[PDB]
RNA sequence: GAUUAGGGUUCGAUUCCGGAGAGGGAGCCUGAGAAAUAGCUACCACUUCUACGGAGGGCAGCAGGCGCGCAAAUUGCCCAAUGUCAAAACAAAACGAUGAGGCAGCGAAAAGAAAUAGAGUUUUCAAUGGGGGAUAUUUAAACCCAUCCAAUAUCGAGUAACAAUUGGAGGACAAGUCUGGUGCCAGCACCCGCGGUAAUUCCAGCUCCAAAAGCGUAUAUUA
């Protein structure tokens, strides 16, 4: 055993240019020996963004790893977008709630469905 | 409901379960290569059982047939490549003579005792257990992962194992905070 | 009389058992090393009787 | 002197067959439905019952003693049956107007040595095993 | 599907295909398609609100409830995925509906993998889970698993008390001519048989055997 500082590295398997909605698609494999706990997706974000050159960081989109068994290495898919504009038209919902920017979550579904069942009754300008 | 996992049984249990003459042979089997119950024995002679008779079926076909060319060559070749027949052995009829210590011998728990790894057959089972052998620089926790003939050169100790080249385990680590507040 | 037998006689000879209580004695091991300590006795450590008994009333 | 060749004598040999499985009392017994509307427990096991009185069946020759049961109605078809209570004691844990389950014991239905006339066995009493009551697992409720 | 040398013997309410039904029984309208039932009309059997004039019901949809039984879970989260519908790509003040379907809670139905220790000279040395937790990761959101106890800097086994059980020890059928008690009693025993004051069989203690996170029992059913 010797002590270093953990480094992570990292590296992009099947990759595709995707021009239909605007991304560049592929699946990335971080690799961290030495390091403490999952790497976060935040810091997978800003080195996958120097290796492609993009020129803002927030316009990649990396959503669900696997770690591999035994530790090591994670793996999980990657998008890069061509515009940031282009990233908040053609993400979900849910993956750019992750990333901060995003429609703020809808009233439970439990309330929507009681109320629509109170208008069925109804007919003017009430409902 | 409409869930189409598929799943089926490994072993079975033998008929006649008290026969003294194998109850004496399991025993053997269970400590010379240091086994946790009989189940696990069992499933090496289902295991065994089902290579005996497709290897006994294929015989019935004649050669230059094209269920014995191909899927004859196939059980010759999964004997070979996890260490059930040497290479001299070739004819197909060395399968029908292997016996239940010819697969116990090609599991983790033996090939780290064999290897030199670890002093006996159960400090071998405590070592992969407690993640110490990585076969391909990949941490095997299961003591039947059965080693093929390539894997047996690069069985080592884990890269992340205080063994190896990891961290310092938990008698040292908890030693080192009580010397610590000091 | 014909029956020597009661219901009024119900579990008798269990109430009047003496009601010894078990001992100390440590744990054997479990799982693998319980077939561990069998197998060195058995055959590690040389009819085979498994379980001889010191000599009673028989002889 | 048995049976009959020929390339043509199917139907014979169906018909002969399907007479002859009657004889069979296993076969017959999985095939007439006397078998399950007679069988005390609906064509099924474990029926519950509840306890009427105490009886003392006295063992067969060439045994000597008197086995301790109960007689029970079952709630499902208000069937009376005699019921054998295994253990040393236990109807210490039975008293009169229990619901008890009651399963046979043995033979499919064929009364288990020594004890004349009685098919059928008791597991559990109100609602807490009797077993469990034997060796003090637990207890009885109320 | 289960079992099966071969010939067979059984099970198929149940995910896919088809048929049928929507409390029983009719009869219809509308529509391309219904003899539709989260459509209509009527009667029969139950049935809820009423200010007594009247008005309604249809869980063999999903959760639940009471009964019935030997016998079967949450009045849970969500459309993220799979799809369906449709005036409908996504985005922009600007999120279509979905108890289909997923997801989680209960869940020893049944299946995989697997701890309860290792190593050495009374006496020490190493281990790493169960479990606590995160810069976090998963996830629609959590959970789980996976990864981790510094990367400058992360808690922890000793009776490892963090403690294996369930059935047996005459025979079949593996394993006691051990000790205490009872005395054809109490009970055991699938079958043969045990028990009548020296019980290889009961009730117990010890010690063994078998399978083992399992193992008895009962009823069906195949060999
Ligand atoms: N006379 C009553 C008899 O009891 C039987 O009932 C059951 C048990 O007595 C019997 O259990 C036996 C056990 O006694 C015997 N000592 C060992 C055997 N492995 C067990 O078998 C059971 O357990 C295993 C688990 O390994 C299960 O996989 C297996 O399917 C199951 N039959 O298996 C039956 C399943 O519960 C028969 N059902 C019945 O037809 C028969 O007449
Ligand atoms: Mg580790
Ligand atoms: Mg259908
Ligand atoms: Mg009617
Ligand atoms: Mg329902
Ligand atoms: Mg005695
Ligand atoms: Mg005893």
């Amino acid at each position: 055993f010797q002590k270093k500082k953990a480094e992570v590295c990292i590296r992009t398997s099947q990759f595709k240019v995707n021009k239909l909605l605007n991304r560049k698609q592929f699946i990335v494999e971080v690799n961290h020996p030495h390091w403490c706990g999952t790497v976060p997706t935040q810091l997978i974000r800003k080195k996958l963004a120097t290796l492609y050159k993009v020129p803002d960081a927030s316009q990649v989109s990396l959503f669900g790893f696997k770690t591999k068994f035994g530790g090591g290495k994670t793996t999980g898919f990657g998008l890069i977008y061509d515009d940031l504009a282009s990233l908040k038209r053609f993400e979900p919902n849910y993956r750019k709630t992750r990333m901060g920017f995003g429609k703020a979550r809808l009233p439970a579904r439990k309330s929507v469905k009681e109320r629509r069942n109170r208008n069925k009754k109804l007919r003017g300008k009430a409902k | 409901m409409r869930n189409y996992n598929n799943f089926n049984r490994v072993w079975k249990a033998p008929r006649r379960p008290f026969e003294k003459e194998r109850l004496d042979r399991e025993m053997k089997l269970c400590g010379q290569y240091g086994l946790r119950c009989k189940r696990e024995i069992w499933r090496v002679n289902m295991t065994l059982s089902k290579m005996r008779r497709t290897a006994r079926l294929l015989l019935t076909l004649p050669e230059n047939h094209p269920r014995r060319l191909l899927e004859g060559s196939a059980i010759m070749r999964r004997c070979h490549e996890y260490g059930f027949l040497d290479e001299e052995k070739d004819k197909l009829d060395y399968v029908l003579s292997l016996t239940v210590p010819d697969i116990l011998e090609r599991r983790l728990q033996t090939i780290v005792f064999k290897a030199g790894l670890a002093k006996s057959v159960h400090h071998a089972r405590v070592l992969i257990q407690q993640r110490h052998i990585a076969v391909a620089k990949q941490i095997v926790t299961i003591p039947s992962f059965i080693v093929r003939v390539s894997s047996e050169r690069h069985i080592a100790f884990a890269d992340a194992s205080p063994f190896g080249n990891g961290r310092p385990g938990r008698v040292k680590r908890v030693r080192a905070k009580a010397a610590k507040r000091h | 009389g014909k029956i020597h037998g009661s219901l009024a006689r119900a579990g008798k000879v269990k109430n009047q058992t003496p009601k010894v209580a078990k001992q100390e004695k440590p744990k054997q091991p479990r799982g693998r090393a319980l077939k561990r300590l069998k197998y060195t006795r058995r055959f590690l450590s040389k009819k085979v009787h498994m379980n001889k008994q010191p000599p009673g009333k028989a002889g | 002197m048995t049976k009959t060749n020929g390339q043509n004598a199917a139907r014979k040999l169906v018909r002969l067959r399907r007479r002859n499985r009657w004889a069979d009392k296993g076969w017959k017994r999985a095939h007439t439905f006397a078998a399950k509307k007679a069988n005390p427990f609906g064509g099924s096991s474990h029926a519950k019952g509840i306890v009427l009185e105490k009886i003392g069946v006295g063992a067969k020759q060439p045994n000597s003693a008197i086995r301790k049961c109960v007689r029970v109605q079952l709630i499902k078809n208000d069937k009376k049956i005699i019921a054998f209570v295994p253990n040393d004691g236990c109807l210490h844990f039975i008293e009169e107007n229990d619901e008890v389950l009651v399963s046979g014991f043995g033979r499919s239905g064929h009364a288990v040595g020594d004890i004349p006339g009685v098919r059928f066995k008791i597991v559990k009493v109100s609602s807490v095993g009797l077993y469990a009551l034997y060796r003090q697992k637990k207890e009885k409720p109320r």
